[PDB]
């Protein structure tokens, strides 16, 4: 509810001291956006050389272990991606200490709607709600100034009728789907441009941030291109090349493709594993696989030349890469492939597509790495976080490729198993919504991570619906290996075929909390996201039955 | 042959200006190779194709007409590094190993002939060494023409012109520079 620059000067005044400082910025959690945000944030701190702690939090339940344990001198705290949904004032408590409260916890979140207790009643925040939903948002505005603090019998009856009158519309709010408005990174950059830093790798961090989520919607991002492209116009390494030159040597616009790993993998394998194209061409089917080859017969690209790594393909095919696709792809309905994208060239190393980089980092997060076992695993993910954090750095590229050799493999897993599902037609159309469960599969170790099931769930909800009449219906998935029937189950959102009228607001967040409040059968919201929960095989089936009814949508 | 000048200038500009941040990998590959008396260079194609797409476009086109202009191109560089003046320095062999796409043995049938092919197999037996030639002098049986033939590679017959004929040219083995050869045979 504040100016970004002024919130900045506040976090400046409470910061620098002897001993320095102290602030812990919480990077959270598994979302690439977090990295994108906190890296340019951390670089900004290093600019004024302000000491910082930075914590890799996984579990939402895990945050309590930290904040309740170690705090001493820390008068100014910062947090990322948490608290937009569940309020930490009740969750942490707080317990006001010393107006002009000593500690300011900044909470940065893209999630909506905000918790009601957060924005109004200033204690721990210093909210980041600005500027996306301001709004009004008159529904939260009347939620308090009316409620607080609230012949005489008719005035009591009138008063109470008014109270429930506000409580109904208030109940409409805060019970709703969790949907990201704008990427937190973008706003950190809006905060950053007011201070005056135009830095190139910074901007690349923004591009990374925005393009973190294009796998899932945009939704506003379709109109974020002005806010990026203009900035790309606010700077330039040289008016003209001047090949290369070995330095600056920076990012530029190119006809990029939702196509998967075009530059770091072989072309044919790049269609065959791509996510958008899995769908339209029915590639899980042997009968459709051929249709790809017909694409190549249309392009005049040899099959043998399609099998070869993209660095080494002939030059003629490169110069025709932006034409041939226009000549052909239009006929297959694949006409939405070509985006205007961002590509940063490091020169003699190669170039990297904005999206593919994100595929590298995601790749890093799950691989390349009774409560003791889950804690130890979540711990392994915590360590792995930094292995992924390092790849963002420019000076070490040598491990970034270790991401990509993984990012390929994962797909080779994901695709494979994905097909293993469609052969058995495991989709349960049900009535109100679509649902699935993986009872058996190869290498569930890869599927342990929330984000792995976010991407498999994504290629699957993308595959089932082209569309593909009728009625985009949200999907459900489940997997188990070890940790005694943890059976991780993540919520999902429907995918429109590039024509998106409504955000549609994932409802699993609410539907799960209704069940935690009913019989709560081995239901665990331990994962940071409201869409993803844990379950046991003993209680999963009654849970599934209680999921089927009553349907909130 | 101004074109060969144009190609070799690009190869020199590829060796002297190449930067992996910030050491020059090749240029030092060179020095550290002449000192141990290795007289070789190993190019990494990915860096090559990174540098110019063009020279790799031609190098995968007609390799055997180009690669020796790359050899002479690099040895003309070691002249400016390993020594200085104002010998003898053999033209270095380049060894290029790169990822590309593995092409199995069964799948080699014509069509890629004279195009660089990475592959994989278990060597059966190695043939006993024998020398080919690199630089050999030649005198005529009659007019006694003294000809220094620089043989390259890239089989090659001797020139018949300074009766005389048909092929009056003798190999002088007292001045002739020789290299070695192996013949692997791989299953």
């Amino acid at each position: 509810i504040s100016q970004f620059s002024e919130a900045y000067n506040k976090i400046l005044r409470n910061s620098s001291s002897a001993s320095s400082c102290q602030l812990v910025i919480f990077v959270s959690c598994l979302n690439i956006d977090a990295l994108c945000a906190t890296k340019m944030l951390s670089l900004l701190f290093k600019k004024q050389l302000v000491q910082s702690q930075i914590v890799p939090i996984f579990g939402y339940s895990e945050l309590r272990r930290h904040y309740s344990q170690l705090d001493d001198n820390i008068n100014s705290l910062l947090l990322v991606g948490f608290g937009g949904v569940i309020d930490l004032e009740a969750f942490l408590e707080i317990d006001p200490q010393e107006q002009s409260f000593r500690r300011d916890i900044y909470v940065l979140d893209a999630h909506r709607p905000w918790n009601l207790d957060n924005i109004f009643g200033s204690q721990i925040i210093q909210c980041f709600d600005d500027g996306t939903v301001d709004d009004t948002l008159g529904e939260e505005k009347e939620a308090y100034y009316k409620l607080l603090e609230l012949n005489d019998l008719s005035k009591r009856k009138q008063r109470k009728k008014q109270i429930h009158e506000y409580e109904g519309v208030l109940e409409e709010y805060y019970s709703q789907g969790t949907t990201v408005v704008n990427s937190i990174s973008a706003q950190i950059y809006s905060l950053l441009s007011a201070i005056g830093e135009t830095n190139l790798s910074n901007l690349w961090l923004n591009i990374l941030g925005t393009t973190s989520l294009d796998i899932a919607y945009a939704q506003v991002y379709n109109r974020l291109y002005p806010l990026l492209q203009d900035e790309v116009k606010r700077l330039t390494p040289s008016s003209r090349n001047s090949v290369k030159t070995p330095d600056t040597l920076t990012l530029n616009i190119q006809p990029d493709y939702y196509l998967f790993l075009l530059r770091h993998s072989s072309l044919y394998d790049s269609f065959y594993y791509s996510n958008y194209v899995n769908a339209k061409l029915s590639l899980w089917n042997e009968n459709g696989k051929k249709r790809l080859h017909k694409m190549f017969a249309r392009m005049g690209i040899p099959l043998s030349t399609a099998q070869e790594t993209w660095l080494y393909m002939d030059h003629s095919i490169k110069r025709e890469l932006g034409i041939i696709f226009d000549k052909n792809l239009d006929r297959y309905g694949l006409q939405d492939i070509i985006r205007d994208g961002f590509v940063r060239t490091l020169g003699y190393r190669g170039s990297i597509s904005a999206s593919e980089f994100v595929e590298a980092l995601t790749a890093l997060l799950e691989v390349g790495n009774s409560a003791q076992k889950l804690t130890n695993l979540r711990k392994r993910w915590v360590s792995n976080f930094w292995l992924s954090w390092d790849a963002l750095d420019d000076r070490k590229v040598e491990l970034l490729n270790r991401g990509i050799q993984l990012a390929q493999d994962l797909q080779r897993a994901i695709f494979n198993t994905g097909v293993a599902i469609l052969e058995k037609k495991l989709i349960k159309h049900l009535r109100i919504y679509r649902l699935c469960v993986l009872q058996d599969g190869p290498d569930l170790d890869l599927y342990r991570n929330p984000l792995t099931l976010l991407r498999l769930g994504n290629t699957l909800i993308e595959c089932c619906a082209e569309s593909e009449d009728k009625q985009l219906l949200p999907m459900v998935l489940a997997s188990i290996d070890e940790n005694t029937d943890t059976y991780l189950v993540a919520g999902l959102t429907p995918r429109y075929p590039r024509g998106t009228k409504k955000p549609i607001l994932n409802n699993f967040s609410m539907a799960f909390q209704q069940i935690t409040a009913e019989t709560d059968a081995k239901v665990r919201i331990d994962n940071f996201e409201s869409s993803i929960i844990e379950i046991r095989r003993e209680d999963l089936s009654p849970f599934l039955e209680k999921l089927t009814l009553s349907g909130l949508l | 042959d101004d074109d060969n000048t144009e190609i070799i200038k690009s190869f020199k500009n590829f060796i002297l200006e190449f930067r992996l941040d910030s050491q020059f990998i090749y240029r030092d590959q060179l020095r550290n190779n002449i000192l141990v008396k290795n007289y070789s260079l190993t190019v990494n194609m990915e860096h090559l194709i990174g540098y110019n797409e063009d020279i790799y476009k031609k190098l995968s086109d007609e390799p055997s007409d180009i690669i020796p202009l790359f050899e002479t191109a690099i040895t003309q560089v070691a002249k400016r590094i390993s020594i200085l003046s104002r010998n003898s320095l053999p033209t270095f062999q380049l060894i290029l190993n790169s990822n590309a796409n593995q092409i199995p043995l069964r799948d080699l049938d014509s069509e890629h002939v004279s195009k660089i092919v990475r592959l994989s197999g278990i060597i059966i037996s190695t043939s006993v060494l024998s020398s080919r030639a690199t630089y050999l002098s030649i005198m005529c049986r009659n007019c006694r023409h003294t000809t220094s033939i620089t043989i390259n590679n890239f089989t090659v017959s001797l020139p018949r012109s300074c009766n005389c004929g048909p092929d009056p040219y003798i190999i002088i083995h007292e001045s002739s520079k020789f290299i070695d050869q192996q013949f692997l045979k791989l299953q």
